[PDB]
DNA sequence: CGCCGTGTCCCTCTCGCTGGCCTATAGGTTAGACTTTAAGTCAATAC
RNA sequence: AGCGAG
DNA sequence: GTATTGACTTAAAGTCTAACCTATAGGATACTTACCAGGGACACGGCG
């Protein structure tokens, strides 16, 4: 046989449902309203963002709110542009294309 | 859960809150595992974080781990701690950028989209697939409103359009007066100036058709806007852009899945339904037609509180990793499963969509995108529907989604109603004469391995291991000792035996197995033609029961000494055949003239012939005295004699065990007659297969299975020992050629030659020259044949097995004797030639190359027919499953007339040549009455071989009796109205499902009827209900038939007796020949009932139907199919082909809805159908009118109110897209759908009655114990 | 509003055996050793 | 793909 | 045999540092539209 597997393994280990950790359900919110209940062990820090269900991350509902930041826009079209042309010509030119438009509607 | 907490299964439409309330999250990337550590990526198709673990109990990192952390997430990696089988049962579901719609909604004619929103399917193509844009919303109130400022700015532009024509035609006029200034000022070529003046006015003519091409721009899209409506669909987006850039508002158009989306959203399904209502009701045609179909569709998402929006896809839900498993196979390699490819493409594209829009791209991109987004979808849920299917590496489709669940190697048929099981072995099968009945020899390899669990236990308590594992040890290396446990483990333990194909029930059969030494299987050799297995390689499997249900059932309803009868005709199926016919046969028979024979001369001596016992007679039988064939006189005092002598010598009250009589038999006949049981009365018959069938029919009826098994068993071993001695055997000189052959070949090769004269002096075509040939050499054939038998002597091996019902024809011995006859010609024609030597002459080159043509053919026929026959039992076991004994009586007063002997024309009752497959085995309804006089026989009888002697006796023909078909109970059918079971031989349980036996007996016997259509196809197009290619009409009304001649048809015109309005008839072909009506043909104004076939061959049943109401038509489907099959020599009781023709005739068409959710056109069961009617009587009275209807097995069976039978049977797309938008609720009430889920089957011991039986000690045992 | 022709979809037996381009930056991951600590171990002793 | 039983 | 203390060595972390993967960006002659079945049933467009 060519006997594969699917990784991981199997653990017989009698199943208990009597002394069992404890847990602190943790609520979270995500953007579209939508609570979520998540069974976090009480031994660790409660994270302030989860990603839920719903595909989408959500913040604790709770109050904290450390409210991190992160990089701006990847990169953009005028970022790159800057990075290859400098303020006066991109001005002289938009002052050619005003006159042109203004030539074009009056004369 | 639990199969009892199991009531119901709802199929329907999942909407995208529902696939995203599934899902435990969301797959974001197109990524499976990583290609180095080969562990699950994080948001990938097999994510730990959504699917769960791949090992139990442990987080992704390691923190939390075992069971004491059960239903934890770790704060690092987010998996769940939990059981890794849960990867097999938990969803994700992608969020699609963009809708896209479900294809089983779009492509499945008809297209339930196209019906809902009334597009044309190319328009919703179009739409869906971003070709044409469409209109989904339209102010008509602004519309209306500036319908006039709007028409002022048109009036403007074309103004303005009109006014630059005028320059432009201006401009012409002043260069054509330059032009002809220049011609006729200069000296130029007469028809030069004309040239350029007509090229001028050329150059003008082009200038007007620009000008016709503006008028036809602004004209056409003023046209447009002003008969814009919604749904209305536009190619040549050039026109679209225009409309949008000028008349922008007034209008929104979309393109694609999400206009559909749009169009639902703004879509009222009451007001619609409502208008639909309306318009068939009033209108009438085609319209009305198309109308009808629309409210198939539109009604389903009326009557259900579902939405009409699940067609159209926000999320798509994704399969749980396990299912569609990446699996590291041996070397490394690893193995994807076929789904993770489509899945990775609809993620790419959709991530790819998402990005493009965010970037901001030309909408042709992202509407190409989004059009490859959609084919993605499409390609997953079903590959090849539309276009090139998506193929993967080697140029082969990939397996989709919906690929797993269709065909014979689907999921609903090849792992769910059909799979592989433990406790199961094969091997081949070798005939064992010394077994009984109920015994099999089983290997001692295969017998170890198949019990091995249970040889484990023996041999630890018997303290040969010292645990389960030490156990296994020695029985894997097959210790000395671990024999003996194995034959005390065996014991009474009954096993299963089954030859593939099971054609019929008795294919299952279980027996007590007897350990043998070597590799194979011994079987009985009677059970042989129950399992139509001979044993030149014929494979068999041997199940284990393990349970003590199991065991019980395999001991008590399979074992196979319970199995003699047949289920189909209640002909004995284990009774001697082959060599032991041949045995007893030879036993049996009488020889005058032999040794030790009886002879009464006197004067000179007694007759010395005679013995005192027939201890003494086989004495004399050991000595070279007295023959075993040979007539005498011997004195009888243990076998009872038959009822004539019986009667004389006894009268009253013969008790044999003790009394002595004379028997002038032979001594073979009294061993035979020891055989038997002691009160069967001597027989004395030459034993032929018929009286030996009739004997072991007899002794099932009157004694017990036990008695019939024991008596069975011992005519083997008596057959096979005269079978031995019987000198049966083959050889050349016992093979006797005709002596007048030549002659006769002689006689007829002069008529062909005159033939071929004839022929060559343009006498007659070739058609008919070959047809005389055929013919002479066809009474040559006979005549040769004739010969033959009549030649041979009646000792000869060659014609005793032929005509001692052992085996074989004499048409073989003629083959092998003689001449073979005419061949068939590779098209079917026969060759005229013929082939005229026998086998034993041998063939010459020629005549052998002739005649293999018919046996190639054949060899094909075979496989096509046994293909064609398997299709079709399948179809007659689905339509019929629920079909089983519920009740134990009707009392229904309704039965069918059966007429039993017909009345000669002189005077006498001669008994009805298919009285044994028609009247026999069942029930009266009606009492029997006898020229108005006293009782026969009462209603409530088995109406058996003596019931049948007396009524025929009485003089009585025609008798009510119960049959399935007027049965009165809703559910199933009942033990009376059934009657008897012919296998069992007594009344029918309340459990028995009749209708999978009746459909096994009817399909079984195909396969061997040889293919107007006349074997197995006519059989298939009548239980199908299809119009036979034959139509040959029949009568409406009674009258005289005006009869034309014409040229290329006929017109069978009728002028009526009621007169009416007398109906012709059509171009009815020349080729189709004239009935023949009762003697006299059918002749030209002639007086006809209503049914009488008018033209030859086949009528369908549908006319018949409609004629003659259901009792007609339930006669000519059974008539058709018994004749069908009694045409090869096959008997099938006709209560099987009752019980399919019962399940072919229970729905009605609705003409009139009245006013009760009733469409017209539709097919009602009629029970609901008046149930109905009972509810809408009262509270106003509408009733709606119904006709009659009879389906096929085919549309009979996917008709059904269970979806997964329906689905599994056949057409599961179409099952499970019409089932989803209904929202079809299954009861799990069959026999198919208990089997599926896995939860016993409503018949037999699983019904209600037999399965919660309550077992308990009596008072006294528990008293005594 | 019927009759016809064309296009499309679904069906076609059971079981079984063998084997066949290149570069540059920035950032995350792991492996490897150092230092600490809970852990395993032995020897003598008193009751 | 070849091959066996029906 | 069962109650202890005082060393005496050891694996498992727990952590800092270094290299080897990983996500990502960029590249300027000019090149601009790819590639053998039948047999039955149902539905759609033409024509009368
Ligand atoms: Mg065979
Ligand atoms: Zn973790
Ligand atoms: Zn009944």
């Amino acid at each position: 046989v060519l006997r594969g597997s699917r990784l991981g393994a199997v653990s017989y280990e009698t199943d208990r449902n009597h002394d069992l950790a404890p847990r602190q359900i943790a609520r979270y919110r995500t953007d579209n309203g939508e609570e979520f209940e998540v069974p976090f062990a009480d031994d660790a820090e409660i994270p302030g963002t989860w990603l839920c269900r719903n595909g989408m991350e959500g913040t604790l509902i709770e109050g904290d709110l450390p409210e991190p930041k992160k990089v701006k826009p990847p990169r953009t079209h005028w970022d790159m542009l800057l990075e290859r042309r400098s303020i006066e010509e991109l001005e002289e030119l938009l002052k050619e294309r005003l006159e042109l438009i203004r030539s074009r509607r009056r004369g | 859960l639990d199969v009892n907490f199991f009531d119901e299964l709802r199929i329907g439409l999942a909407t995208a809150e529902d696939i995203r309330q599934w899902s435990y999250g969301e797959v974001k990337k197109p990524e499976t595992i990583n290609y180095r550590t080969l562990k699950p990526e994080k948001d990938g198709l097999f994510c730990e974080k959504i699917f769960g673990p791949t090992r139990d109990w442990e987080c992704y990192c390691g923190k939390y781990k075992r069971v004491r952390f059960k239903g934890i997430i770790c704060e690092r990696c987010g998996v769940e701690v939990t059981r890794a089988k849960v990867r097999r049962e938990r969803m994700g579901h992608i969020e699609l950028a963009a809708p896209v719609t479900h294809i089983w909604y779009f492509k499945g004619v008809p297209s339930r989209l196209g019906y809902l929103l009334d597009l044309a399917p190319k328009d919703l193509e179009k739409i869906i697939y971003f070709a044409a844009y469409v209109i989904t919303s339209v102010d008509e109130e602004m519309r209306h409103n500036e319908l006039s400022t709007l028409e002022a700015e048109m009036a403007v532009e074309r103004k303005a359009v009109e006014d630059q024509r005028d320059g432009e035609l201006e401009a012409r006029a002043q260069k054509l007066e330059a032009d002809l200034a220049e011609l006729e000022a200069e000296g130029a070529k007469a028809d030069a100036r004309r040239k350029v003046r007509d090229g001028g006015e050329r150059e003008m003519r082009q200038i007007r058709d620009r000008a016709q091409r503006e008028l036809d721009r602004l004209e056409d899209i003023w046209s447009t806007f002003t008969k814009l409506a919604p749904k209305q669909l536009i190619v040549d987006e050039n026109l679209y852009r225009e409309l949008v850039d000028r008349y922008g508002e007034y209008f929104t158009g979309a393109m694609g899945a999400e206009s559909i989306q749009k169009l639902i959203e703004n879509f009222d399904i009451d007001a619609e339904a409502e208008s639909l209502r309306d318009v068939i009701r009033n209108g009438k045609g085609q319209k009305k037609l198309r109308a009808l179909k629309r409210l198939k569709v539109v009604a389903a998402f009326q009557q259900s509180g579902n939405s009409p929006m699940g067609m159209v896809l926000d999320a798509v839900p994704v399969i749980p990793p396990e299912l569609r498993p990446m699996v590291q196979l041996d070397g490394g390699r690893f193995a994807t499963s076929d789904l993770n490819d489509l899945y990775r493409r609809v993620i790419n594209r959709n991530n790819r969509l998402k990005r493009l829009i965010d970037l901001g791209a030309p909408e042709i991109i992202v509407n190409n995108e989004k059009r490859m987004l959609q084919e993605s979808v499409d390609a997953l849920f079903d590959n090849g529907r539309r276009g090139r299917p998506v193929t993967g590496p080697g140029n082969r489709p990939l397996k989709s989604l919906s690929d797993l669940l269709k065909g014979k190697q689907g999921r609903f048929r090849q792992n769910l109603l059909g799979k592989r099981v433990d406790y199961s072995g094969r091997s081949v099968i070798v005939v064992g004469p010394q077994l009984k009945l109920h015994q099999c020899g089983l290997p001692k390899l295969m017998a170890l391995e198949l019990f091995k669990p249970f040889v484990m236990k023996r041999l630890v308590d018997l303290n040969h291991a010292q645990n389960i594992k030490s156990a296994k040890r020695m029985v894997e290396r097959q210790r000395p000792q671990v024999w003996d446990v194995l034959e005390e483990v065996i014991a009474e333990h009954p096993v299963l035996l089954n030859r593939a194909p099971t054609l019929h029930r008795l294919g299952i059969q279980a027996f007590e197995p007897m350990l043998v030494e070597g590799k194979a299987i011994q079987l009985h050799p009677l059970v042989c033609e129950a399992f139509n297995a001979d044993f030149d390689g014929d494979q068999m499997a041997v199940h284990l029961p393990l349970s003590a249900e199991a065991q019980a059932e395999a001991r008590i309803l399979m074992l196979s000494s319970n199995n003699i009868l047949s289920p189909a005709s209640g002909r004995p199926l284990a009774m001697p055949r082959l060599d032991m016919v041949t045995g007893l046969y030879y036993l049996t028979t009488e020889v005058p003239g032999d040794t030790g024979e009886y002879q009464p001369a006197s004067g000179d001596h007694p007759e010395t012939g005679v013995y005192s016992s027939p201890a003494e007679a086989i004495m004399a039988a050991d000595r070279g005295v007295l023959s075993v064939r040979a007539k005498i006189k011997v004195r009888l005092t243990q076998l009872r004699p038959p009822v004539e002598i019986e009667a004389e010598l006894f009268g009253h009250s013969g008790w044999q065990p003790g009394d002595a009589w004379m028997a002038e038999t032979t001594l073979g006949r009294v061993m035979f007659n020891e055989l038997l049981p002691l009160g069967y009365p001597f027989v004395n018959k030459q034993m032929h297969k018929k009286v030996q069938a009739a004997i072991i029919n007899d002794l099932a009826e009157r004694y017990p299975m036990i008695v019939v098994a024991q008596t069975v068993d011992k005519l083997k071993d008596a057959g096979f020992y005269w079978a031995t001695r019987s000198g049966v055997t083959v050889s050349m000189a016992d093979v006797l050629v005709p002596p007048r052959k030549k002659e006769i070949l002689d006689h007829y090769e002069e008529r062909a030659d005159k033939v071929e004269k004839q022929f060559q002096r343009g006498a007659l075509n070739h058609d008919e020259r070959n047809e005389a040939l055929v013919e002479i050499w066809k009474e040559a054939t006979d005549e040769v044949g004739q010969a033959l038998r009549e030649h041979y002597p009646d000792d000869n091996p060659i014609i005793t097995i032929v005509d001692s019902g052992a085996t074989g024809n004499f048409t073989q011995t003629r083959t092998l004797a003689g001449m073979k006859g005419l061949v068939t010609n590779p098209k079917g024609e026969f060759i005229p030639r013929p082939v005229k030597s026998s086998f034993r002459e041998g063939l010459t080159v020629l005549e052998y190359f002739i005649n293999t043509h018919g046996a190639r053919k054949g060899l094909a026929d075979t496989a096509l027919r046994t293909a064609d026959s398997g299709y079709l039992t399948r179809r007659l076991v689905d339509v019929s499953q629920d079909v089983i004994v519920r009740e134990h009586d009707c009392q229904t007063e309704r039965g069918i007339v059966v007429e039993l002997a017909e009345r000669a024309p002189d005077g006498t009752l001669i008994r009805d040549p298919y009285i044994e497959t028609s009247a026999y085995a069942r029930t009266l309804g009606t009492d029997a009455v006898d020229e108005a006089g006293n009782v026969i026989v009462e209603r409530g009888q088995d109406l058996g071989d003596p019931e049948i002697d007396a009524l025929l006796a009485a003089g009585i023909t025609q008798v009510k009796v119960r049959s399935v078909l007027t049965c009165a109970t809703s559910t199933g059918v009942c033990a009376t109205c059934y009657g008897r079971s012919m296998a069992t031989g007594k009344l029918v349980d309340i459990g028995e499902a009749v209708g999978i036996v009746a459909a096994q007996s009817i399909g079984e016997p195909g396969t061997q009827l040889t293919m107007i259509t006349g074997g197995l196809p006519r059989v298939q197009e009548l239980f199908e209900a299809r119009v036979p290619r034959g139509k040959a009409p029949i009568a409406d009304v009674t009258g005289r038939v005006r009869l034309e001649d014409g040229e290329r048809f006929y017109k069978i015109t009728i002028v009526p007796d009621d007169g009416g309005e007398e109906v012709v008839y059509d171009k009815i072909s020349k080729r189709q020949r004239l009935r023949v009506f009762k003697e006299r043909v059918l002749s030209d104004g002639d007086h006809v009932e209503v049914g009488q076939q008018l033209m030859e061959g086949s009528a369908d049943p549908h006319e018949v139907l409609r004629v003659q109401g259901p009792r007609e038509v339930q006669i000519h489907l059974v008539r058709e199919v018994q004749e069908v099959y009694r045409a090869q020599g096959v008997s099938i009781h006709d209560k099987h082909i009752e019980v399919i023709v019962r399940q072919m005739l229970r729905r009605v068409t609705i003409i009139d809805s009245g006013s009760t959710e009733f469409l017209p056109g539709s097919l009602i069961d009629r029970a609901e159908f008046e149930a109905e009617n009972r509810r809408v009587v009262a509270e106003g009275g509408e009733p709606a009118a119904g006709r009659p209807v009879l389906m096929g097995i085919t549309k009979a069976s996917l008709a059904t109110d269970s979806w997964l039978s329906a689905a599994s049977f056949q057409e599961t797309t179409r099952v499970l897209t019409d089932a989803a938008i209904n929202c079809r609720s299954d009861k799990l009430n069959g026999l198919k759908e208990n089997v599926i889920i896995g939860k016993l089957i409503p018949a037999g011991t699983g019904i209600n009655r037999y399965r919660n039986i309550a077992v308990q000690p009596t008072e006294e045992a528990r008293a005594a114990a």
